């Protein structure tokens, strides 16, 4: 993420690396809304256009993760994904509608001081955070400068940066892209002066919020895109977990746990 | 697309 | 128990950057 500040040691337990075998890389990160289920970014793993395109098999996820190098050694958790699910509606063609994916670990991951759960949104909870100005915190391992390559390449340790939902009629016209009511813009505006921004590989990692009410963390989104990476005129823009909680749902009681 | 640029990588 | 960092919320504590979070919702002045 542009213009962030280096995580702590728990301050997100529920991030989980999308770490491809091999090439031995990373492409994403996914959060825990289990103690075996993981949910992400639609095109992290669906993307034709650039023949993107993955399988269980493919992939392997990483979690406990401070530093992004190292093999964090007995902090760290690491399964397989069982099973993935897309969202049946995908728009890789269209806009990124949907954006988003899920991942029964094939095996269930037992929880420790750097893996623990988020939780997912209730109309309530959907309903009292949602909302301009009320700042929201993205986390991650990406691109520390618009499209580029220790130094401006990537963090040693998880970048965090905290943003303002923007206003959905500017939402809609810092771009061009027919956005939809299902994908909310986060980050702060020009005057506003500051910055702050998710880039490369920041993707399917998590917008969560704290909730004032139960003080609980809840993850109000699933990083998907933006054109470029803290440019003076847009904003990212990100997946309503909520809108397609039905869904999120729908499929673990249909598959798992 | 992605935050990262139509065109792939770089 | 999910939403609830073990090393934190899970005790009497609160991530440099969280009070941050809190402000924008009372608008912080």
């Amino acid at each position: 993420i542009v213009e962030g500040s280096d995580a702590e040691i728990g301050m997100s337990p529920w991030q989980v690396m999308l770490f491809r075998k091999s090439p031995q890389e990373l492409l994403c990160g996914a959060s825990l809304i289990s103690d075996r289920w993981v949910l992400t970014a639609a095109h992290c793993l669906l993307y034709p256009p650039w023949d993107k395109n993955f399988t269980e098999n493919d992939l392997l996820v990483r979690i406990g993760k401070h530093s992004r190098t190292r093999y964090e050694r007995n902090i760290e958790k690491i399964s397989m994904l069982e099973k993935i699910y897309i969202h049946p509606r995908y728009n890789w063609r269209e806009n990124l509608d949907r954006d988003i994916a899920l991942m029964k670990l094939k095996k269930p991951v037992a929880f420790s001081d750097y893996i623990h759960p988020v939780c997912l949104p209730d109309r309530e909870t959907a309903a009292s955070l949602l909302q301009a100005g009320y700042k929201g915190r993205v986390t991650g391992w990406g691109n520390l400068k618009e499209t580029w390559t220790v130094g401006k390449g990537q963090p040693s340790v998880l970048q965090v940066v905290n943003l303002p939902i923007v206003e959905r009629p500017v939402c809609k016209d810092s771009t061009r892209i027919r956005i939809t009511d299902n994908m909310f813009c986060a980050g702060y505006k020009p005057d506003e002066g500051k910055r702050g921004d998710a880039c490369e590989g920041d993707s399917g990692g998590p917008f969560v919020m704290k909730s004032p009410f139960n003080n609980r963390w809840y993850q109000m989104g699933i990083v998907s895109w933006g054109e470029g990476c803290d440019r003076d005129g847009k904003y990212g823009f990100y997946t309503h977990v909520f809108r397609l909680k039905k869904w999120i749902q729908k499929v673990i009681d249909q598959f798992g746990e | 697309l992605d935050p990262r640029p139509k065109y792939e990588p770089f | 128990d999910c939403g609830l960092r073990p090393l934190f919320e899970k005790k009497s504590l609160e991530d440099k950057t969280e009070r941050e979070l809190l402000e924008s919702y009372i608008d912080g002045r």
